Formats: C-alpha cells, sequence, structure tokens
C-alpha cells in the first residue's frame, strides 16, 4: 500500500526524490522495479476516475521521458505517437551506415557489445541485426 | 543503467564527408581573429631611415669584433669590464633580441647574450620548453596522421564500466557524443598564416630595433677609432668615481630597470 | 688634465649606453584558449 | 513490521574524473583537458 | 505578387521540398515563395539551427494542435537568442565566456549581450503579464564553462523582471527539462539562457506537445514562424498564411497537419 501511494505522489509531483533528482523512467525502474507500470495500473483501478486518468497520463509522460532530450528534439518533431517508429528508423539507418562503413562481422560484435551495455534482450538484438541486414539488401 | 534503453548508441558520425582542410581553415580563421583581438590594433607603419639587411649588420658586428679582439682580456664576473667587452655585449644583446623576435631561436647564444636577470632565465626556460613541446607535438601529430589514428586526443576511458556506474544513460551518452566528436576533429592550425599575422604585427618594433642597432654600431665605431689612435701613439669629484660596471652590477641594474618597466605596465592597465 | 676628464666622460657615456639596455620579453596569447574556442565552435 | 525502505532515496551517481594518457599532446593541452574533465564532472553531478 | 521567405538552417532537403510543395499547392500561385538566409517578416525558417537575425525564440502550446496527452497545458517557453555571426566567426555566446578567460576586452560583446537579454526579458514579462502568472522561471545551464554568460543573463533578466514587478526563480537545465516533459502544468513562463542545451530543450518541448511552430522575434521588429519536422513546418506555414490574410487556406493546412503528419502535402 505504501509503495503505490508513494509512486502516485511522486508521479503527481507532490513528493520528489531525496536529492530532487529528475523523475525519469530510469530512476523509477531502479527504485520501484522493472514492472512498476503494471502494478501501478492495477492499483489505480481502486481509485476514482480523475485519479485513474491522471495516473494514465503520468505513465504515458514518463514513458516519453525514456529518451534523452536530443533524441526527443530530433525524432519527436511530428508528435509523440510517431516518436517510436521514427527513432527506430533512425537507429536502423545508423546501423546500415555502420555496416556499409566497416563490414558485418565487426558490426555483429559491436551490436552485441552495445546490447550488453544497453540492457537489451538477446531476442531484440537479434531482431534488430536481422532487420538492418535485410534493409541493406 | 537500469531500464531497457530504446536505441543503441552508434558513433555520432553523420557528417560523413568533412575535409580536414576545411576544418584547419576554420581553426586558422578563428585563431587569427582571436590573436587580432588580443594584440589590439596593427601598430602604425614605420619607415626605416637606412635600409640595411640584418645579415649585413651581423657581418659588420662580427668583422668589428674580430678586428678589435686584440684588446679582449678575460676577467671575473665581479670585475670591471673593458670597453671592448662593453661594446660586444651592447651590440650582441640588440642583435639577439632582434633574432629572438624574428623567430630564429638559438638557445645557446640567446642564453649567453640576452639573459642577465633571473626573470630572464625563467622566461628563457619557459620559451625553450614551449618550443620543444611544440616541435614534439607537431612531429607526433604528423606520425599519427601517417598511421591513420584520430587527430584529436582520446581519453583513457572504458565505457562498459561507465554504463554500469551511472544509473541514467543520458549523461553517459552525452559524454560519448562529446568525446567522439572531439576525436573526429583535427585541432590543428595552419602556422603559416598565424606566423604571417604575427610578423605583420611585429614589424614596426623590429624595424625600429634594427635602426637603433645601426645607429649604435655607427656610434661605437668612433670610440674604437679613438682607442686605436691612442694605442698607436703610445668638478673632478664627479668624474673620479666613474668606472665601467661589473657584470653582476649590470645584472642588478637590468633587474631594477625591468622591474620598473613591469610596474609601469601593470599600472597602465587600471 | 682635461684629457683625463674627457676620458672619464667618454667612459661615462659608454656606461650609460650599456645601462639603458634591457631585454624585453613579450607575451603572446596562449594557444589553449584558441583550442577552447575551436572546441566551443564545434558545439561540443 | 518495521521500516522497509525509503523509496524516495536515490544513490547519487558516483562521478569519475576522465584520465587522459600522458603524452606530449596532453602536456601541451593540459589546461584544456582539465577543463573538459571539470565540465564532464559538473554535467555528471547536475545531470546534463 | 506577394512573397514568403524560406530560410534553411540545418534542415534536410526533404523538409524544404515538402514545405515548398505545400505552399505551392495551397496558395495556388497567388503568393510567391522565395528562398533566402535572413528576413524580418513573412518568413518561415526550417531546421533545428537558429537563423541569423532573430533575438527571441518564443514557443507556446496552441489550443488547436494540442496532443491528447498534453491537453489543457499552458506554459510559454521563451529562449533568449543572442545575435548570430557567420558560421566561421566565434559566436557571441562563446566569445563572452572565452575572451574573459583569455584576458581580452569584453565591453562591446557585453553591451550586445545586455541588449539582447533586455529584449528577451521584455518579451517574457509581456507574455507573463498577458497570461496572468506572477513568477517566471529562469533556466541556466550550471556547467562551470558557462560561468559568465549565465551570470550576466541572471543579472540582467532578474533586474528587468523585478523592475517590472514580477519574481524570478532560477533553475538548472536537467530539472527544468524533466519537469517540462513530465509535469509541465507547474510552469507558467520559463525563460531559457542561450546555450545549445537550451535549444535542444526548446525543440524537445515543441515536439513532445505534438508538433508546434516556434515564433521568432527579430531585430527589425516582427514575427517569423519556425518549424523542424513535417507537422511543425506545416503548422508554421499555416500560421504564416494566416498572417498574410488567408483564413480558409490556413485552416485547411492545420487540419491536414492534424490528420496526416508526415504526408500533409498529399493529404490536403
Amino acid at each position: 500500500s505504501t509503495k503505490m501511494q508513494t509512486l502516485h505522489k511522486l508521479l503527481t509531483g507532490e513528493v520528489s526524490f531525496k536529492n530532487k533528482a529528475p523523475v525519469k523512467d530510469c530512476n523509477i525502474v531502479h527504485q520501484f522495479g522493472e514492472n512498476w507500470a503494471t502494478e501501478l495500473s492495477a492499483y489505480a483501478k481502486t481509485l476514482p476516475a480523475e485519479q485513474q486518468k491522471i495516473i494514465v497520463r503520468q505513465i504515458a509522460r514518463v514513458k516519453l521521458t525514456r529518451y534523452t532530450v536530443a533524441e526527443l528534439a530530433a525524432y519527436c518533431g511530428d508528435g509523440p505517437a510517431l516518436l517510436d517508429e521514427t527513432a527506430r528508423a533512425a537507429n536502423i539507418e545508423q546501423g546500415v551506415a555502420f555496416v556499409k562503413a566497416k563490414g558485418v562481422e565487426a558490426f555483429e560484435k559491436y551490436v552485441a557489445e552495445e546490447s550488453t551495455n544497453a540492457n537489451w534482450k538477446p531476442e531484440e538484438a537479434k531482431k534488430f541485426i536481422e532487420d538492418v541486414k535485410a534493409k541493406a539488401k | 543503467i537500469s531500464g531497457v534503453s530504446p536505441l543503441l548508441y552508434f558513433p555520432p558520425t553523420t557528417t560523413s564527408t568533412t575535409n580536414r582542410e576545411d576544418q584547419i581553415n576554420k581553426n586558422t580563421n578563428i585563431a587569427i581573429q582571436m590573436i587580432k583581438r588580443y594584440k589590439g590594433e596593427v601598430p602604425p607603419h614605420y619607415t626605416r631611415k637606412s635600409s640595411a639587411t640584418i645579415e649585413q649588420v651581423e657581418k659588420e658586428i662580427d668583422a668589428l669584433l674580430g678586428g678589435a679582439e686584440k684588446l679582449r682580456k678575460t676577467s671575473t664576473d665581479d670585475q670591471p669590464m673593458d670597453k671592448l667587452t662593453l661594446m660586444e655585449r651592447c651590440l650582441r644583446h640588440a642583435l639577439w633580441s632582434y633574432h629572438k623576435e624574428e623567430g630564429r631561436y638559438d638557445f645557446d647564444q640567446i642564453g649567453r647574450w640576452v639573459v642577465y636577470t633571473p626573470e630572464d632565465e625563467v622566461k628563457l626556460a619557459q620559451l625553450k620548453r614551449e618550443v620543444e613541446a611544440k616541435e614534439k607535438l607537431a612531429a607526433l601529430r604528423k606520425r599519427r596522421e601517417e598511421e591513420g589514428l584520430p587527430g584529436g586526443p582520446v581519453p583513457r576511458i572504458n565505457w562498459p564500466q561507465e554504463y554500469s556506474s551511472f544509473i541514467d544513460r543520458e549523461p553517459v551518452v552525452a559524454k560519448r557524443i562529446r568525446y567522439d566528436t572531439l576525436a573526429s576533429t583535427t585541432l590543428e592550425r595552419d602556422e603559416k598564416q598565424i606566423e604571417s599575422t604575427l610578423q605583420q604585427y611585429r614589424r614596426a618594433s623590429q624595424d625600429k630595433r634594427l635602426d637603433d642597432l645601426v645607429d649604435l654600431l655607427e656610434r661605437f665605431k668612433p670610440v674604437l677609432a679613438r682607442e686605436a689612435i691612442m694605442q698607436r701613439l703610445t668638478e673632478e669629484r664627479r668624474l673620479l668615481p666613474v668606472r665601467l660596471r661589473s657584470v653582476n652590477e649590470v645584472r642588478e641594474i637590468m633587474s631594477k630597470t625591468q622591474a620598473k618597466k613591469s610596474a609601469e605596465a601593470a599600472e597602465r592597465n587600471p | 688634465v682635461i684629457h683625463f676628464l674627457q676620458e672619464k666622460r667618454a667612459e661615462q657615456k659608454l656606461r650609460r649606453v650599456l645601462d639603458e639596455t634591457y631585454t624585453e620579453w613579450t607575451e603572446e596569447l596562449d594557444q589553449a584558449h584558441v583550442t577552447d574556442a575551436i572546441t566551443r565552435s564545434l558545439n561540443i | 513490521r518495521a521500516d522497509e525502505v525509503d523509496y524516495t532515496n536515490l544513490p547519487a551517481p558516483k562521478p569519475q574524473k576522465t584520465v587522459w594518457d600522458d603524452n606530449i599532446e596532453t602536456e601541451v593541452l593540459r589546461k584544456y583537458l582539465d577543463g573538459l574533465s571539470q565540465y564532464d564532472m559538473e554535467e555528471a553531478k547536475y545531470g546534463v | 505578387s506577394k512573397q514568403l521567405t524560406f530560410i534553411s538552417a540545418g534542415a534536410t532537403a526533404a523538409v524544404l521540398q515538402s514545405a515548398s510543395a505545400i505552399v505551392s499547392k495551397v496558395a495556388g500561385g497567388r503568393v510567391q515563395t522565395k528562398t533566402a538566409k535572413e528576413a524580418g517578416r513573412h518568413a518561415v525558417v526550417v531546421g533545428p539551427e537558429t537563423p541569423i537575425g532573430v533575438h527571441t525564440a518564443v514557443t507556446e502550446v496552441p489550443k488547436s494542435a494540442q496532443d491528447p496527452l498534453f491537453s489543457g497545458v499552458s506554459t510559454v517557453v521563451v529562449r533568449a537568442v543572442l545575435p548570430r555571426a557567420a558560421p566561421d566567426s566565434v559566436q557571441l555566446r562563446d566569445a563572452l565566456d572565452v575572451y574573459a578567460s583569455a584576458g581580452i576586452d569584453t565591453k562591446e560583446e557585453v553591451r550586445s549581450a545586455t541588449e539582447a537579454f533586455k529584449k528577451s526579458a521584455e518579451v517574457a514579462v509581456g507574455k507573463a503579464k498577458a497570461k496572468g502568472v506572477k513568477r517566471i522561471v529562469l533556466v541556466v545551464k550550471q556547467a562551470s564553462k558557462h560561468n559568465c554568460i549565465n551570470e550576466l543573463f541572471k543579472k540582467i533578466s532578474t533586474e528587468t523582471i523585478e523592475s517590472a514587478g514580477l519574481t524570478t526563480e532560477v533553475v538548472g537545465t536537467a530539472a527544468v527539462a524533466n519537469q517540462l516533459i513530465v509535469n509541465p502544468e507547474s510552469l507558467g513562463v520559463v525563460l531559457l539562457n542561450d546555450v545549445a542545451a537550451t535549444e535542444q530543450i526548446e525543440l524537445a518541448f515543441a515536439g513532445v506537445v505534438g508538433g508546434v511552430s516556434r515564433v521568432y522575434h527579430t531585430v527589425e521588429g516582427g514575427k517569423i514562424s519556425a518549424g523542424h519536422s513535417f507537422k511543425s513546418v506545416a503548422l508554421a506555414v499555416a500560421q504564416e498564411l494566416r498572417e498574410l490574410g488567408l483564413s480558409s487556406e490556413a485552416d485547411k493546412v492545420e487540419a491536414a497537419a492534424s490528420k496526416n503528419p508526415r504526408a500533409v502535402v498529399s493529404a490536403l
């Protein structure tokens, strides 16, 4: 009960972190857990409609907050709903350029290293590499 | 780095074609602009009274000293000097003060004829260290360019450690962007244009110094003529103590004058 | 004795000529600031 | 049933000063590299 | 007969071509569309980069184009823009901080920066008074490098605002960016000092809201529209056409931008 209340207050902005650190998706995932969104959505159902709408809106905004400011500026120009696809296309184009620049095997190793650093599932990395290879030809 | 990031960080290379020549030209224009602002305004043009190349002046000094060397007796530093030694020092000091500005750094003669005060010794040490460092840096950058390594400096970092350390990726990605852009650019300036601008700035002073050196040589020649004439043949309280100064006293007097000039320069700015 | 006084006067002139001379070290804009300006211009 | 955790507490991001290899190109640019390191540490502390 | 001036600043050729096609298809040829690098009126600037001749960089949240996520929000983000020199020359925002370190005199640059900051602060206080807010939020990057431009920015903006009678709350860049993206209803008017990070923050806010057109106030006196993506450029062109005195065409462009962001030209 306390965890959900604290999360609701934090997202609503009533209570900030100890050091007034920004309320980003990364920090929330670090503290509350990987699946904070699901538990928060389940808990919100026990609240009036206004609080439910506020919770949904705040969750959406926090999810938008998962990108750096530069990425949002470059890719979110034409709306937030189209942000994910534009970012994915830009990343795929960068991958294609890297492949055409410095081969494939080195590209495979680099993608593996970045997936290790970027906290990506092996399935997602494999899908990304296959997609970029298919886009090449 | 908790939280699945949405994008993989490929190198920031998007300017696939960025010719090194254009980057060096921009780095030269910026350097010229900053140097012009720092120096101020070009000094007013100065017209030499007598046109005589520095080479001819050096030849004349060498010839005069070689001819008059007969009277060259060595003495201790704390000993009164001879007219010949005084003339030699007064001429070579101007000659080497000119050569140092002109850019011909010869740290063997400059350390003997131009350095008199400890401040001068410190300045000479700094100048020599800077010149050697610039030479080494230029050679190392040329070798690096031949090999093909990135022109700019690269820090000793292990980004797999940094990703783990920081919680949020944004500062780490920003740092990677900054350092990759730094290592993808050549912080090299075209020293020909810089030296040309500096030369244009230090033209009135050099010509004035050369004219002063010519005048000094023409004024010293009669004294040697009189000394040779006397050699071939063979109120007063003010002129009794007069004597040529010992080298150490010359060093101290030069230190006093230099400190006075430094104080005046410092007071000028406020 | 006028010769002696004239000789002392000539030596005094030479001594004054030597004393007035002083090495003059110039200061030039450190290139580190130029490098910093170049870095800033890159938007880094 | 005592206190469990202060969910509003975040371990501050421990910064690390970037270290440059010791060459002539570092001694010549010592001041500039030190400035870059200071800027990096300030960015790490404040956030961007 | 008439003229719309297109300024290109770091925009991909696709965006410029789309803007030209949109204007040609909507206007019908009555108003011509010339390209240049500077203007004072009837001008649309395309691309993230800041054009030459603009001193203020205001952006709002238009009611019509509000994204469902940001419905009802009302916060004005004004970025102060210092005069822009040629790309090769050292920009004022960097000269004002590097010359002081190098010891060079910084009188004329300080004067120009003071004039620019006074104009931007006047714009910000006008907006705040119009909206009715009582306090404005200054945004300064807290890096040690920018320890002189931001100091002058504060010293002048707070001076002018207090002379006008409002209160100022200074803040860094990360906190204000996060607050603006997550909880923007708690900020009424936010001024931004001139730094690259502040430009990126302004672009991020203008995009996250759903894509809007940023207004630039120039030295000559006037307003020129600005966009960086297809929807933002379409909205900027719609606003420009409205300013020229075309209502139905502006409404059509706005509706097309709302419906089909990336392919407005074919949509309308």
